RNA sequence: UGUACAACGGGGUAUUGUAAGCAGUAGAGUAGCCUUGUUGUUACGAUCUGCUGAGAUUAAGCCUUUGUUGUCUGAUUUGU
RNA sequence: CUGAUAACCGCAGCAGGUCUCCAAGGUGAACAGCCUCUAGUUGAUAGAAUAAUGUAGAUAAGGGAAGUCGGCAAAAUAGAU
RNA sequence: GCAGAUCUUGGUGGUAGUAGCAAAUAUUCAAAUGAGAACUUUGAAGACUGAAGUGGGGAAAGGUUCCACGUCAACAGCAGU
RNA sequence: UAGCGGUUCUGACGUGCAAAUCGAUCGUCGAAUUUGGGUAUAGGGGCGAAAGACUAAUCGAACCAUCUAGUAGCUGGUUCC
């Protein structure tokens, strides 16, 4: 049929994006049949429209590298891109140092 | 340059609609109509111009009172009412 | 636009009202011409300089 | 007269999608197995399964697979029916290796 | 309807270069332990060795094939 | 309501032009460059072959500017200590 | 009175169904609508913009494009429901 | 970098995506910086870090209308036997 107004509505009521609303399509004639946000809201309880759950982006391999500088990788030469002054200021080892003194 | 891009750029107006001649041609900074020339006391018109006295002279629009003026003259300038005789 | 003046939204409506084809009784009409409407105005073609 | 007999088979579709863009590798498989299916069961409808479309697509448009075993069948066409009486139906089998298989005819039982 | 032809598979040839997975008083050290040693073990450990001249790919313009599965009379046109 | 490779201007649904606020993870000095999440798109005539000559990228043994008005175009160097 | 004024106005030609419709990495399968679907809609993929966005709003400018129903002769330089 | 500019390839395009764009390459990037909105300056007049440049695709001098059917020793045409 046309279902362009039911996933526009469906993303608007449901709060997730359009990327993410789903519109199965063997009850599609009665999804064609909800021309309005409380229609939407009865189908999307019974369970005809789901949210489509978040892509997971698993920051993981960024904690095992995270760890592994921790203990002193990653630190030769090479990975090594600014200058001494760009990655740990003259000004803010001296403020550490002094202030520390003081 | 001094072509396309440069219309690009083109995003104000100069004039907007005259109060008297509704025209946009009521410059904006110099605060006076072109066509017009509100807000003088006259109508700008030029025998140069003779197409804009004819676009603008009397006759062209409604005539609200003239129209009545060679009738009303017809009559003499008549005051009153007319009596009734028969039928 | 989107923040306007009176005169200028005034002038919106009469060019709103007038965005409307022919009525169809007019066609039918004794000793009519007006086989359409031709001062008809669209928002792409003819912008209408307020 | 019947000729609905479901058979299996390993296509080779590196010796088909040789030399072809990176951008049309797997587009370019899916109009090789039309034509595979065309050159064996003989109908001229064919329909590629989804689960065949997600087994083309793995990779992306440029790795595919190098050997996909098919699975063929033949079956005949109804509802105002279309210029063949018979199509095929080219479903994924689910293998762990394509390589080393043979073609062997599928029986319904 | 044929030692035909094709899709596969196998083999040769070729290219790269030793796969996945398992194991190992191999392993710079470092922790945790105990009879605290005269290889004292357990765990972490890029890598290394054995299986592995393996594994992958091999025709799209490589070679061969008795193995497996199939295909083999549609339209059109023509004469002194 | 759009606020722009379709809502403005450029004769048009024209790879141009026009003012700004918000703005995530990684590598990295970086609001660079590449990859991802929330969000948005998947629109830009398609199919088949893939020869001349093109446009855009590339690679060339030995020599090395001998080319040309001229090493112009390309290559090399390139970060950090 | 008319063959010609790079004559004026209107129409029509050959060229010629040719030049071409090639920037912005990209499409594919199934189902449904429908007379008819590379282009519509939904599901499954594959990707892209990569948060100085092809994301959320607004100033200017446009002016009813906003949203729904029905619809496809015209426009959408192919098609189209 | 963003921004602003526009140097070379005398590259692309050159009946173009564009009446001056595209792609690489490049100048400058914290101030004699860039930009919006308001306002001021108008044609032999403005404004000019000056190129006779810019003054709305026009500029050693704007555009519009009128005198104007300007003038022409110079081109072209000038209709039946």
């Amino acid at each position: 049929a046309n279902l362009r107004t039911q996933k526009r509505l469906a993303a608007s009521v449901v709060g997730v994006g359009k990327r993410k609303v789903w519109l199965d399509p063997n009850e599609t004639s009665e999804i064609a049949q909800a021309n309005s946000r409380n229609a939407i809201r009865k189908l999307v309880k019974n369970g005809t429209i789901v949210k489509k759950a978040v892509t997971v982006h698993s920051k993981s391999r960024t904690r095992a590298h995270a760890q592994s500088k921790r203990e002193g990788r990653h630190s030769g030469y090479g990975k090594r891109k600014g200058t001494r002054e760009a990655r740990l200021p003259s000004q803010v080892v001296w403020i550490r140092r002094l202030r520390v003194l003081r | 340059g001094k072509g396309t891009p440069s219309f690009g750029k083109r995003h104000n107006k100069s004039h907007t609609l005259c109060n008297r001649c509704g025209r946009r041609s009521f410059h904006v900074q110099k605060k006076t109509c072109s066509s017009c020339g509100y807000p003088a006391a006259k109508t700008r018109s030029y025998n140069w111009g003779a197409k804009a006295k004819r676009r603008h002279t009397t006759g062209t629009g409604r005539m609200r009172y003239l129209k009545h003026v060679s009738r009303r003259f017809k009559n003499g300038f008549q005051t009153g009412s007319a009596s009734k005789a028969s039928a | 636009a989107a923040q306007k003046s009176f005169r200028i939204k005034q002038k919106m409506a009469k060019a709103k009202k007038q965005n409307r084809p022919l009525p169809q009784w007019i066609r039918l009409r004794t000793n009519n011409t007006i086989r359409y409407n031709a001062k008809r105005r669209n928002w792409r073609r003819t912008k209408m300089n307020i | 007269l019947k000729d609905v007999v479901t058979r299996e088979y390993t296509i080779n579709l590196h010796k088909r999608l040789h030399g072809v863009s990176f951008k049309k590798r797997a587009p370019r498989a899916v109009k090789e197995i039309k034509k595979f299916a065309k050159l064996h069961m003989g109908t001229d409808d064919v329909r590629l399964a989804p689960e065949l479309n997600q087994a083309i697509w793995k990779r992306g448009v440029k790795g595919v697979e190098y050997r996909l075993r098919l699975r063929i069948s033949r079956k005949r066409n109804e509802e105002e029916d279309a210029k063949n009486p018979l199509f095929s139906y080219v479903e994924p089998v689910l293998v762990a290796s394509a390589k080393g298989l043979q073609t062997v005819v599928v029986e319904e039982d």
